[PDB]
RNA sequence: UCUGGUUGAUCCUGCCAGUUCAUAUGCUUGUCUCAGCCAUGCGUCUAAGUAUAAGCAAUUU
RNA sequence: CUACCACAUCCAAGGAAGGCAGCAGGCAAUUACCCAAUCCUAAUUCAGGGAGGUAGUAUAAAUAACGAUACAGGGCCCAUUCGGGUCUUGUAAUUGGAAUGAGUACAAUGUAAAUACCUUAACGAGGAACAAUUGGAGGGCAAGUCUGGUGCCAG
């Protein structure tokens, strides 16, 4: 019958699932890893965030070069100048 | 006072690998700070 | 006198609620006979049968709707004490619950956890009743585990919970007026407008029939499935007319409404059937139960069974 | 399985109440017999728009493009942004919009871009003083869509942007049994990219119709110029009957075309308003179909609404029929018992719909 | 058939501070 | 008085405002917004603590008791429970 | 003009109550019907279809039959995210991937949940137990049901392995429905020093090669003891050397730590409880602990001399 | 009602902060001792006035 | 008991009958055992009495008392400040024999009978787990998490 059917369908996927709970977890799943432990180069593979120290120095785009250079050109324009004067 | 004793409980310390135990004993923040403090008053000593 | 009348008005409000019982003909209250196995459950709906209906279901199987007022009807079930899964529907769908506990052994598992699942899919009027007390020898100890259960109960349930002490059974019945004195309070009880119940339709089975053609049974075999039609009263909110409707049965699976139609009353309560500050009269208090055997005829599948010069 | 359609007819509304349902809906044999069978660019970028607020749902156009299998996911939001084909305005958008905002997880900040008006679909003021104001009735007290440009056609350039902040869980339910008594006629006459005068001049013919009433007749001149004028210049007049004693609106709205004569179009759009009162007892033709929907989804109590005769047309019928395959939500209609006029009181209950994507 | 509730269950201590056996005389 | 002459007052949990705060166990976590079911004044009412405002959810009974200034009020019982009961799981919360 | 609010809102839902009456009573008993349906402590016939052969066979009287209707949300399946604790008398805290046999509403079920932490609000973070006392976030696999609607769990249903212990496992309240869930787990990769000049170091095991170095250049490290640092560059030779510059200066007993997060998946597990289509109607068995499998086939919990 | 501040140090007047057999509510013990509405339930018998009981019992009553 | 004014029950609709239009409760168990004790009504010693009686549902104790041994030098008090003052101590160590209460209860007594009271055989403690609470003040811990910084810091 179509219930017992069911049923065995049931079972296949608790006896995968019995085997995968008793079975070795993976290098991701083991928290702590080695080089030695994981595949070489697996890292490569997957996608991992994690954090920068330090600012990242910056990348002269055109974007910025045209922002620069307009506010270069509105100091002279006004001839706002912080240059040094005699005294 | 509103915290449970089990939220207080101990977290237990670590220690050095056994593939490891050539290299002495894991060191903590603790005992970092020991070297620490007294490497800088090498320096300052030695930086007069 | 002005600051207790602000406290106990304090008490009266409540968080506004909308209670789907319909404002007339309402159902029967469920109540669940809920046990430890051999606590007397059986031996409580007979002897709670009988002090309304004025005659003894010798067996109980299944829902039993019984009158009680005027205008009042009862469906007891019991719990089938040994299985879990009975317990976690009958405490989404139980109105009033009579909490069977041993007074000599104490409680037990299968109390608590129902109260812990009645506490966790809405609390309904849950009232204890206390049995096997004639096992005791002594009236001090008595006093003492009477007041240690009623306590305990009062941990569980709101304090002040109403507790009844049963002293033992007699021709499988309870003594009278502690059998009496709960008809009172169950006849007065009010039910508080729980959250599921008031917002889904559902209704629970008085009988049991298989409409599949014996045919069809045969030419491709009992494995076919069956055509089903399964009767009882609605409660909550009401079940739309057209068919189609999903619905779900525990323990089962979740099917389709293939049909719909109203019957009339199997258990016409008595303001309803006369209809068609005075006591209840004796003929209008009727009892209707379809699995169980009323009066000596008791029914199974298609076979019923009953009990009981010229003789040659 | 999948409840199952015909035609273009509706095609909307029948995706956006399967939304509302969770209901998976098919559509099929969508202008078999047309030269260009299947669906349309604009009908396409609708999809999605409802997957691009919703969220977990399937949608399968056929290889012909005549049938389409939608399985609606819940309604999240969030921010986002969407361009709007030329080939229709943004109002075709935000209205079918404006039906799921409310009932979401997260509130519906959309910026649509493309055209803003045209001769059948609605206008920016239509949305905003004519449907809106339905959806403050109904519950909806935040709600928003803001103007950054328009574009006139047949190019475009304009910008509206969407906020629908009051998330509620179902609409309240609909109690107005009473013809509603309008107070004030107000509305806005808009240009783009052309001289003022054909506002005032349509502000001209507007209160050349309706100065024989006794009202204040109040109409807003207002003209884009500059960088938010668009790319083509175009002109449209909304006018707005309103009621304040119960908060009721009626609005009539079109836009003028290449040599129409202001004066003239603000005549039409006068007397188109005064129209649309002869045949309104509640509330318009163009707001009926968005009031009747809240209403069979607000909650399991039956909620009173007044519509005339005239109301009660193909539109209501179809409209109705397309409500009761997806919900089974029947409207009963019953006489009003007043003699002067023969309006009818249309009972509908909520399916007992509630808000559950929404964080609790 | 019949399970006894457990200590837990018979005192519903819950969870208290631990304390010293001097205060209970 | 701060409840008209009561000692406690009733309220219904509209919204835990301090929910997507992120420091734990913050004084903004810590605030519920709360409306007197005598008068439909809305208000807010301080927990015993994080682990405390988790029994409390919105749209349940919750009695209030005197005390981020602007707060006054402390939430003592969730729908006829204690919340300290709740908290030494010493009972459950009925729902 | 009511005195208190709270009558105000039992006024209105009673002249909502009382506009119902009103209308039905004027629309006809047939008419009603349509519009309504059946009503509460209405007699109604019900007709199913397609119920399963063991049913009608495997009928006990003894045991009810419940029928309680769905709306659009149950129906739908999905990821449900659930706040979880284990009950206070049950003996054992609960594991992840460990099967629950759930009670939601109308409907009981086996999943698998996965128990998770806010982290303090930044990220979901899988976590292998329940905690001690306390709720903790659940995500598993399921039919949806509107949030706010309390459910409880347990883990053993079947009389034969009742034992005496409390079988209640967990209890919980639905927050939200959507179908996936974005957990993730923390994964920490650890290197060892073998050369040291003062802030200045070279780590090595950290990776395998300088394929994987680059890709982690400049990210932030720490060791043990606490000292930040950092990855500076990868070391040419030998294979998966780098240099670090790190707060102070480490020693070579210390172990650098990378730390790092993985995504974690929930299992799409269903396998409702149909007790009454059994024989027996109170031996269902399902998904087994992780625990009883290792005793069936007689195998040690594992565990790690160096943890 | 008292206590500490506001002065380089005192007196006086001000300000600030702490300072119930009354009512509700919470935990524990109570193992001993002790103290207008609601269809809510519901006569008489001694030796001593009359025996033909087709009542009973006894047998010489 | 008669008529009248209202209430209301059963019915074969021909009639019959009621004073409950009561009582007791809530905003929920008033029950069970008796005429013995003080008294009484009667064709009376003996019969009966819901007269009457019997039972049902803030005040003093316990959670411990007495020794032995081993191992260690720190223990406490004052003082804003620096410091000053004082001596048999600590155990988060081991160990011994005694006492008895709550409980488990055989009896008698008590009484219309019975409960209760009083008296009284046997058993009854080391985690004496035979496991009273409530409130407050401080800590400290992670290859743990977050936020802001003038590194190793601060919150």
């Amino acid at each position: 019958s179509s219930f017992e059917k069911q049923q065995i369908e049931i079972r296949k996927q608790i006896e995968q699932l019995e085997n995968e709970a008793v079975a070795e977890k993976k290098w991701s799943l083991k928290g702590e890893v080695k080089a030695k432990d994981r595949p070489e180069d697996a890292l490569l593979t997957e996608e991992l965030e994690f954090d920068r120290t330090a600012k990242p120095v910056p990348v002269i785009t055109s974007e910025v070069t045209e922002s620069l250079e307009d506010m270069i050109r509105r100091r002279i324009q006004d001839s706002n100048f912080d240059d040094l004067q005699r005294r | 006072k509103l915290v449970h004793d089990v939220q207080k409980k101990q977290h237990r310390e670590r220690s050095q690998l056994t593939s490891r135990s050539r290299y002495g004993f894991l060191e903590k923040h603790k005992d970092y700070v020991k070297r620490a403090q007294d490497f800088h008053r090498k320096q300052s000593t030695l930086k007069v | 006198t002005m600051q207790r009348s602000s406290d106990v008005n304090e008490r009266k409000l409540h968080v506004p609620m909308v209670d789907r019982t319909p404002e007339d003909d309402p159902p029967p209250f469920i109540v669940a006979v809920v046990g430890p196995p051999g606590t007397g459950k059986t031996t409580l709906i007979r002897s709670l049968v009988r002090r309304m209906t004025k005659s003894t279901l010798n067996d109980i199987q299944g829902p039993i709707t019984v009158v009680s007022g005027k205008h009042r009807r009862l469906t007891f079930l019991e719990c089938p004490a040994d299985d879990l899964n009975a317990m976690i529907d009958i405490a989404k769908i139980a109105d009033l619950v009579l909490l069977l506990i041993d007074g000599n052994f104490g409680f037990e598992m299968e109390t608590m956890e129902f109260l812990n699942i009645a506490q966790h899919h809405g609390m309904p009027r849950v009232l204890g009743v206390a049995t096997h007390l004639d096992l005791f020898k002594s009236q001090s100890t008595l006093r003492a585990s009477k007041k240690r259960l009623k306590h305990r109960f009062w941990t569980e349930v709101y304090q002040g919970a109403k507790l009844f002490y049963l002293s033992g059974v007699i021709n499988g019945r309870y003594p009278d007026r502690e059998i009496l004195n709960l008809s009172r309070f169950i006849s007065v009880m009010k039910f508080r407008p729980l959250k599921w119940r008031n917002e889904h339709p559902y209704m629970l089975a008085d009988r049991f029939t298989d409409l599949t053609h014996p045919e069809l049974i045969e030419t491709q075999g009992l494995q076919i499935d069956r055509k089903v039609a399964i009767y009882g009263y609605l409660h909550g909110t009401p079940l739309p007319s057209a068919p189609g409707t999903r619905v779900h049965i525990a323990g089962v699976g979740d099917f389709s409404v293939a049909q719909i139609e109203k019957l009339p009353d199997p258990c016409p309560t008595p303001f309803y059937q006369q209809k068609l500050r005075k006591r209840l009269d004796d003929k209008d208090k009727l009892i209707y139960a379809p699995m169980s055997d009323v009066g000596g005829v008791l029914m199974d599948k298609d076979a019923v069974y009953i009990d009981i010069e010229g003789e040659k | 399985k999948y409840t199952t359609f015909q035609g273009s007819q509706n095609f909307r509304l029948r995706i956006v109440l399967a939304t509302l349902s969770g209901k998976p809906i098919k559509i099929e044999k969508i202008r078999s017999g047309d030269l260009n069978p299947g669906l349309k660019d604009y009908e396409v970028s609708f999809l999605r728009l409802i997957e691009s607020v919703t969220n977990g749902s399937v949608i399968e156009i056929s290889y012909t493009g005549t049938t389409v299998i939608y399985r609606p996911g819940i309604i999240v939001g969030g921010a986002s942004t969407h361009i709007c084909p030329s080939s229709k305005p943004v109002g075709y958008f935000v209205e079918p919009m404006l039906y799921l905002a409310p009932f979401s997880k997260k509130k519906f900040s959309i910026l649509f871009k493309g055209i803003t008006a045209s001769h059948n679909d609605a206008g920016i003021e239509a949305i905003k003083w004519g449907l809106m104001p339905v959806m403050e009735k109904f519950g909806v007290r935040e709600c928003a869509l803001h103007t950054l440009k328009r574009g006139s056609p047949p190019l475009g350039g304009g910008e509206v942007h969407l906020v629908v902040d009051s998330l509620i869980a179902q609409p309240i339910t609909m109690h107005e049994i009473d013809r509603p008594i309008i107070s004030s006629i107000t509305g806005v006459a808009y240009s783009t990219r052309v001289s003022p005068s054909l506002v005032n001049r349509m502000i001209d013919g507007a209160k050349k119709v309706l100065k024989n009433l006794q009202c204040e007749v109040n109409i807003t001149a207002d003209v884009w110029r500059g960088e938010n004028s668009g790319k083509s210049p175009g002109w449209g007049i909304t006018l707005v009957a309103q009621s304040k004693q119960k908060g009721w609106s009626y609005f009539a709205e079109d836009i003028g075309d290449a040599g129409s004569i202001p004066e003239e179009l603000g005549e039409k759009v006068a007397c188109q308003l005064l129209e649309e009162i002869s045949k309104s007892a509640a509330v318009g033709r163009n707001q009926l179909p968005l009031a009747i929907v809240y209403m069979v989804i607000g909650k399991e109590d039956i909620g009173r609404l007044r519509i005339n005769k005239e109301q009660i047309d193909e539109r209501f019928i179809i409209l109705l029929r397309d409500i009761k395959k997806i919900f089974n939500t029947e409207v009963f209609l019953k006489p009003v018992d007043e003699a002067d006029n023969e309006d009818m009181i249309a009972t509908i209950k909520g399916i007992g719909f509630t808000n559950t994507s929404k964080k609790i | 058939g019949k399970r006894a509730i457990n200590y837990q269950i018979l005192k519903n201590k819950g969870l208290t501070p631990k304390r010293n056996k001097d205060n209970r005389n | 008085s701060p409840f008209g002459g009561s000692s406690h007052a009733k309220g219904i949990v509209l919204e835990k405002l301090g929910i997507e705060s992120k420091q734990p166990n913050s004084a903004i976590r810590k605030c519920v917004r709360v409306q007197l079911i005598k008068n439909g004044k809305k208000v807010t009412a301080f927990v015993p603590n994080d682990g405390c405002l988790n029994f409390v959810d919105e749209n349940d009974e919750v009695l209030l008791a005197g005390f981020i200034p602007g707060v006054r009020f402390k939430v003592v019982k969730v729908s006829g429970v204690s919340l300290l009961a709740l908290w030494k799981e010493k009972k459950e919360k009925p729902r | 003009e009511y005195d208190t609010w709270y009558e105000l809102q039992k006024a209105k839902i009673s002249k909502q109550l009382e506009i119902n009456n009103i209308e039905y009573q004027e629309m006809t008993p047939e008419q009603r019907q349509r519009i309504e349906g059946f009503k509460a402590g209405s007699y109604v016939r019900i007709v199913f279809e397609k119920v399963p052969m063991e049913f009608v066979k495997n009928f006990n009287p003894k045991f009810p039959i419940v029928m309680g209707g769905l709306l659009p949300t149950e129906i739908k399946f999905g990821i449900v995210k659930a706040r979880l604790r284990r009950h206070r008398w049950h003996k054992k805290i609960l594991k992840t991937n460990d099967p629950l046999v759930l009670s939601l509403g109308w409907r009981r079920f086996q999943t698998l949940p996965i128990y998770t932490t806010t982290d303090s609000r930044t990220r979901t973070r899988m976590l292998k137990y329940t905690p001690e006392h306390t709720y903790c976030n659940a995500a598993f696999y399921g039919p949806l049901c509107s949030p706010n609607t309390p459910f409880c769990g347990v883990q053993i249903v079947a009389n034969s392995d009742t034992g005496n212990g409390f079988r209640i496992a967990a209890t919980g309240i639905v927050e939200e429905i959507d179908v996936n869930i974005e957990i993730v787990k923390k994964l920490k990769l650890v290197g060892f020093p073998y050369k040291i000049f003062k802030n200045t170091a070279f780590i090595k095991d950290m990776f395998s090669s300088a394929m994987e170095v680059a890709r982690f250049e400049g990210a932030q490290i720490k060791t043990v003891s606490g000292i930040r640092g950092e990855i500076k560059r990868a070391l040419s030779k030998p294979e998966g050397h780098y240099r670090a510059a790190f707060e102070d200066k480490i020693l070579m007993s210390d172990i650098v730590i990378l730390r790092s997060w993985y995504p974690v998946r929930v299992k799409k597990f269903y396998n409702p409880v149909t007790s009454l289509l059994l024989k027996e109607k109170t031996e269902w068995k399902g998904l087994r602990l992780t625990g009883q499998i290792r005793a069936a086939m007689n195998l040690e919990t594992p565990s790690n001399p160096d943890s």
